[PDB]
């Protein structure tokens, strides 16, 4: 509190909302074990098979 | 006036030098009204003054 100037957050992370504490930024890649991505390995594999 | 005796130029006794148009003043800690910083303002913000 009582801060008199907002501090720069690192660069692998990103402030939140409140701007209270700042988290990292969300990785983001189509996931083997995202519903999308398992369900289009799904589909390739019955596909090969 | 002979500012100085010598000079011709009104001194400057300002605590800190004016914010440009593209800073706003900041506070310092510890120190009067007359004495800020010149934080940039930030995205999607202004300042013409
Ligand atoms: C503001 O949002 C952040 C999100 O991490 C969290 O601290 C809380 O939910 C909210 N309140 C305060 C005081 O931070
Ligand atoms: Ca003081």
């Amino acid at each position: 509190t009582d801060a008199s100037a907002c501090n720069k957050c690192p660069d692998d992370f990103w402030s939140n909302e409140n701007h209270t504490s700042c988290i990292a930024k969300e990785i983001e890649f189509l996931s083997w074990t995202e519903p999308f991505g398992i369900a289009l390995t799904l589909f390739a594999v019955l596909g090969i098979f | 006036i002979l500012w100085s005796g010598f000079s011709r130029e009104v001194p400057f006794s300002n605590c800190s030098r004016d914010c440009l148009a593209g800073t706003r003043k900041g506070i310092i800690e510890g120190e009067p009204t007359c004495c800020f910083e010149c934080v940039e303002c930030p995205d999607g913000e202004y300042s013409d003054e």
